[PDB]
């Protein structure tokens, strides 16, 4: 037990410096371009958006863990476990939802199609990004609804008289945090499919990658990774004395991985990132 | 440039009516849309308003709620829709053109209008000189009074002049009370301080001989005044 | 002979030379060297009049200073009301290629021409209600490069044949045709009186022509690369050219030579609209640097700087009370300074 | 509020105009505009007949897409000052005649209108305004140059080409030394196609290569180029 | 050929050296009075009052 729970804090703090350096990087690099003048996209607002969000979450769960460590006086309250909960389970379901949004942004100015409701959802790229995140606030409710009535038939049952209720929450915030991922994943597939039959088309005709290759293999492990956690929970045990450090750092490792992997793929982020790397030598 | 009206005759009271205007020769959706009427023996009375692109719809206090006022731009047509008439409404009405920006025109071209028969806190504008006796080659000035001052804070005042004409559509003179209306003659010139307001012909032709009338545009709930007589 | 033909033209622009040596006797920045500085020009953007959607090339005050027509390669031309930002008019031209716009004197008609070699007049008071085209003058075999209103059926326009033209609106033939420079006429300026106007080319001459004769009176050399902007001073007697080679210079008609120029050494974007102000001691230019630099026209000095265009200023315009400079730039931005 | 009734009614007029430019933009957007080059004999009549004053504006459709070609050769006036006024376009359509190797200009007979073709190639795909819009360069009267080939060799025009005087080896040649040409070649593209009266491919391919930088613009501005 | 081209150019030089030329003191003297006399009625130069500015 012990080994298991210094090796998962260890990487609870490396997840920390990575999440910060990385999101840290996004907004002072947009926000420095912004106020020197230069060009701003949507593509960098999406992302400054994002990197808050990444960002606000990552400083939310390192607080949980210090309050655990640091503090341990108020976890018995049954009362931050409910504000606590309630507000991260806000602040990831934007933060997730914006990345499918940046996802569905690439998507439809990237991929090329025929079917007309295709080109419909093109030519209205804002309209439909900020329709998707307006109509997910339905998953929100759900989600929020679904967590309540959890921790109250957590704080019914412990009044009558925990990690089972915890485990229980722990899974039906993983499911709705698997939703956006997945949709995110079956668009990634759709435009790397797009991209495959126009690079097909032109070798009949007529005669980045790293970045892909880079996204592919973050999504495939985090895929893994999400899938064992989830399983694990569900019917492995062993694991309910270190779930709270576990869980923490399956929620951290999101908004810190995906982060830099969003910092190499972005042509601005990697020339600011080699520019600093320079100047540092 | 013609605004045909259609519409009108005997109309039992409480009973329904529509009126259509019928736009040839200029552009129509760029054009804001009115509506006027004339009493048997009495002056003008504006009644609805309707802009470009129908974003705006404006009523009379004496026709709110019973009267509505629609547009087919692509048909180049106005309709007013009449519901529970009354003695009241017992007018010619006048359908009126009027374009708004930086320099333009407003209440420029008037329709001949159809009479309707129905059987059995806004700006006042007065003018006191009623009935006046004129001869050619006189210079008359007709004077009309507002209840506030017309002047606005752009520096525009907002004061119209039309002529009717014995049986014609009333014709505008003078825009802002101070610019001649397109095809007016250089005779008639107005000028005023906020308040009290003036129109001068220089030199009279029978041409003039009509009823003169003053109006606001201000405040939308337009108002005319009772109409100088200018007889020979 | 053509060599005795040449030999004569050299002999002629050596006495050209000669004479405009001996006039020059203290150059303007000895004369104006005791003059009070005019101080820090500090202007703000006090309106912002988007709308457009492509690059402006063109922009004209009208003689009520209060209304203005904007041309962009969105193929519009926007009659904006300064005062209150207000969109006049949206007149769809033909061509979407439009490098010059004019207003006339009277309001009651704009021209835009550019690569279709056809200056446009639009007619804005009319009874139908939309702005529609008067005239198509056609005749130049070039893009037109400026045109500017002597009155309501007089135009005069400048073209990359390396010609002018002054058109007679209501009949829509060339009723006179300005032939002299080599290069591309690039801008032009109708003097205060209407009499005379100077026109700029790519053959780094400017000249001054006689509108109802017909014929060149003037030529200035001072440039050494095409002239893109050309403005006459408020006196009527002198006038400034901008060029590609980062200066700007002063030439009077009576001395008939350069009087000073407007250099600095960080200045090496090309010139692309200039303006005088209305007392004539202010020369607004419009730089390729995205930037504009109010110029002290006694004193080779800067006055100030006109930033906040995020691409180059193409257009210029001075309002005739002089309260106002709108300086319309590729960013489809056009901004008023005061 | 403090506007009046008029004032009121013109900024109404003023934001119907603004969602009419608005509607126009996006329309506009929309569209491609392909900017046509050529140098005198070359084959851009034939290209704009086959792909149906100063500027000849002519625009088609073709599957769904709204195209706008621009023809500048009757200009006839300093390139340099109206070439930035096309910065922005989608694509420039660049035809040169390989039956021009062979046949030189009326006047300065010592220059080769091949390399007149040359010349301005390399004038406009390294010019400052078009550094990342793709040349869908076309090479046209390819029958005439079957038929000169056979005879003629390809050594007049370029004395260093030493290959097989069939079609094959010279048009590579052509083709290679017109790509080469283009000195930055990481930000923009070129599209070589042969062509010639009697093909009926050309306004694909011109599709396909408007596809290709549309999708390119679109990477660059997502960022992911 | 050219001939008639050259004759136009030297008759346009004949014209433009023949003309009445004033020295450049008094030119400078000139748009300096100009540019003193109208510097009260130039905005740019001397800014207006708020109150009397069009574009606050
Ligand atoms: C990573 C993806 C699949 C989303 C799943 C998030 C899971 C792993 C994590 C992230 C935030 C976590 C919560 C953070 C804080 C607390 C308060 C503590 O007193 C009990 C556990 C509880 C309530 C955690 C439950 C598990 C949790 C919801
Ligand atoms: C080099 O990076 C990329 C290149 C091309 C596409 C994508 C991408 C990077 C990411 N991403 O942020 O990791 C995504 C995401 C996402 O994960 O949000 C979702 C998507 C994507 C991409 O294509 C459509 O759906």
């Amino acid at each position: 037990g012990g080994v298991i729970k210094s090796i998962f804090t260890f990487v609870l703090i490396v997840e920390f410096i990575i999440g910060n350096l990385g999101n840290s990087f996004i907004a002072l690099v947009n926000c420095i371009d912004w106020v020197k003048g230069r060009k701003i996209s949507s593509v960098d607002r999406i992302l400054t958006a994002l990197a808050i969000s990444r960002i606000s979450l990552v400083w939310l769960i390192f607080g949980s863990w210090c309050v655990s460590v640091f503090f341990p006086a108020l976890f018995a309250t049954e009362k931050m476990f409910r504000m606590l909960t309630n507000i991260w389970t806000v602040i990831n379901h934007f933060s997730v939802w914006l990345a499918t949004g940046l996802g569905t942004f690439y998507f439809l100015k990237i991929a090329n199609f025929s079917n007309s409701i295709f080109l419909y959802l093109k030519w209205r790229v804002k309209k439909v990004v900020l329709v998707l995140l307006l109509v997910t606030s339905v998953f929100l409710f759900l989600n929020i609804a679904l967590i309540n009535i959890h921790i109250n038939a957590s704080i019914n049952g412990y009044r009558r008289n925990f990690t089972r209720f915890s485990s229980l929450i722990v899974l039906t915030s993983t499911v709705f945090i698997f939703i956006p991922f997945t949709l995110s994943l079956a668009m990634f597939l759709l435009l790397i499919f797009s991209m495959w039959k126009h690079r097909k088309k032109m070798q009949h005709t007529v005669k980045a990658h790293r970045g892909v290759k880079s996204v592919i293999t973050f999504f495939l492990l985090y895929a893994i990774f999400s899938l064992s956690f989830f399983i694990s929970v569900w019917t492995s045990e062993r694991l309910e004395e270190n779930l709270i450090i576990l869980s923490q750092v399956m929620g951290m490792a999101y908004p810190s991985c995906h982060s830099c992997v969003l910092i190499l793929g972005n042509k601005k982020l990697r020339q600011a990132s080699l520019s600093v790397l320079l100047w540092l030598r | 440039v013609q605004l045909v009206e259609s519409g009108g005759g005997l109309v039992q009271p409480g009973g329904s009516r529509k009126l259509s205007c019928s736009a040839s020769g200029f552009a129509f959706s760029s054009f804001g849309m009115h509506w006027v009427r004339q009493a048997p023996e009495k002056g003008l009375e504006w009644v609805a308003y309707i802009s470009s692109g129908s974003g705006t719809i404006y009523y009379a206090d004496t026709v709110k709620g019973r009267f509505t006022i629609s547009r087919d731009d692509p048909k180049n047509t106005l309709f007013l829709q009449m519901t529970s008439l009354r003695s009241e409404d017992t007018a010619m009405y006048y359908c009126v053109r009027s374009i708004y920006y930086y320099g333009s025109s407003p209440f420029d071209f008037w329709g001949q209008g159809t009479t309707l028969t129905v059987s059995s806190s806004d700006i006042v504008m007065t003018q006191a000189t009623s009935s006046v006796p004129v001869t050619p080659g006189e210079s008359v000035s007709i004077s009309c009074r507002s209840s506030k001052s017309l002047l606005h804070s752009n520096g525009n005042t907002y004061l119209y002049w039309f002529l009717q004409r014995p049986g014609q559509s009333p014709q505008l003179l003078i825009y802002r009370m101070s610019n001649l209306a397109s095809g007016v003659p250089d005779r008639f010139s107005g000028s005023g301080s906020g308040t009290a307001f003036t129109l001068t012909i220089s030199r009279l032709e029978a041409e003039d001989v009509g009823v003169y009338y003053c109006m606001q545009h201000l405040e939308y709930p337009l108002t005319f005044g009772a109409g100088t007589k200018l007889e020979l | 002979e053509l060599d005795q033909l040449r030999q004569e033209a050299e002999q002629l622009k050596n006495q050209i030379r000669d004479a405009r040596k001996a006039c020059a006797d203290a150059t303007l920045s000895q004369i104006t060297n005791n003059i009070d500085p005019v101080g820090r020009i500090q202007m703000r953007t006090r309106r912002t009049l988007r709308g457009h959607l492509a690059k402006i090339y063109a922009m004209h005050w009208g003689t009520d200073s209060r209304l203005l027509v904007s041309a962009s390669q969105d193929g519009k031309l926007i009659i904006w009301d300064s005062y209150t930002t207000n969109k006049v008019h949206a007149i769809p031209l033909r061509s979407s290629w439009v490098m010059t716009c004019a207003y006339a004197p009277s309001g009651n008609y704009v021209a835009c021409g550019g690569l279709d070699n056809i200056c446009s007049i639009y007619n804005l008071k009319t009874r139908e209600g939309n702005v529609r085209v008067s005239r198509e003058l056609a005749g130049h075999t070039g893009y037109l490069s400026c045109c500017r209103f002597l009155d309501d059926n007089q135009i005069v326009t400048s073209s990359g044949d390396t010609t002018c033209a002054l058109w007679d609106i209501e009949t829509g033939q060339q009723t006179t045709t300005f032939t002299g420079h080599t290069g591309d006429v690039m801008s032009l300026s109708l003097a205060p009186d209407t009499r005379l106007f100077v026109s700029g080319a790519c053959d780094a001459s400017a000249k001054l022509w006689d509108v109802r004769e017909g014929m060149c009176r003037q030529t200035f050399t001072g440039h050494e690369s095409d002239i893109n902007a050309i403005c006459f001073f408020p006196n009527g007697n002198a006038f400034a050219t901008g060029s590609d080679d980062a200066t700007c210079r002063l030439f009077d008609l009576r001395a008939d030579q350069e009087l000073m120029t407007y250099s600095h050494d960080n200045i090496i974007c090309g010139i692309t609209s200039v303006s005088f102000s209305k007392s004539g001691r202010l020369l607004l230019a419009g730089y390729d640097d995205f930037n504009c630099n109010v110029w002290d026209a006694l004193k080779a000095d800067r006055a100030g700087v006109l930033a906040g265009h995020d691409n180059r200023v193409s257009c210029l315009g001075v309002t005739d009370d002089g309260m106002a400079v709108a300086t319309g730039s590729w960013d489809s931005f056009l901004k008023i300074w005061n | 509020c403090t506007l009046s009734a008029e004032d009121k009614a013109a900024v109404e007029r003023s934001k119907m105009i603004d969602r009419n430019l608005r509607e126009d933009g996006e329309k506009a957007a929309r569209e491609v505009k392909l900017l046509l080059l050529g140098a005198g004999e070359s084959g851009k009549s034939t290209i704009v007949k086959q792909m149906k004053t100063g500027i000849v504006e002519t625009h088609f459709t073709f599957k769904d897409l709204h195209f706008k070609m621009f023809d500048v050769g009757g200009q006839r006036s300093e390139r340099k000052k109206w070439i930035h006024c096309f910065e922005g376009v989608t694509a420039i359509i660049f035809c040169v005649a390989l039956s021009d190797y062979d046949l030189v200009l009326a006047e300065d007979e010592e220059m080769n209108r091949m390399h007149e073709s040359m010349k301005l190639f390399d004038s406009i795909c390294n010019n400052k305004w078009f550094t990342d819009t793709s040349i869908i360069l076309f090479l046209n009267k390819k029958d005439l140059f079957e038929e000169k080939i056979k005879k003629s060799p390809l050594t007049i025009c370029y004395p260093e080409y030493a290959g097989s005087n069939t079609y094959e080896e010279a048009a590579a040649y052509i083709q290679c030394q017109f790509e080469d040409l283009n000195k930055r070649k990481d930000t923009k593209e070129i599209y070589t196609h042969f062509t010639c009266a009697t093909d009926t491919k050309n306004v694909q391919f011109v599709f396909d290569a408007v596809t290709d930088v549309i999708i390119k613009n679109n990477l660059k501005d997502c960022g992911l180029f | 050929a050219s001939i008639a081209q050259a004759r136009k150019l030297v008759e346009q030089l004949k014209m433009e050296a023949n003309i009445d030329r004033i020295k450049v003191s008094k030119a400078a003297a000139d748009l300096m009075a100009y540019c003193e006399a109208h510097a009260k009625e130039d905005p740019l130069l001397t800014p207006v009052p708020a109150s009397e500015n069009p574009f606050r």
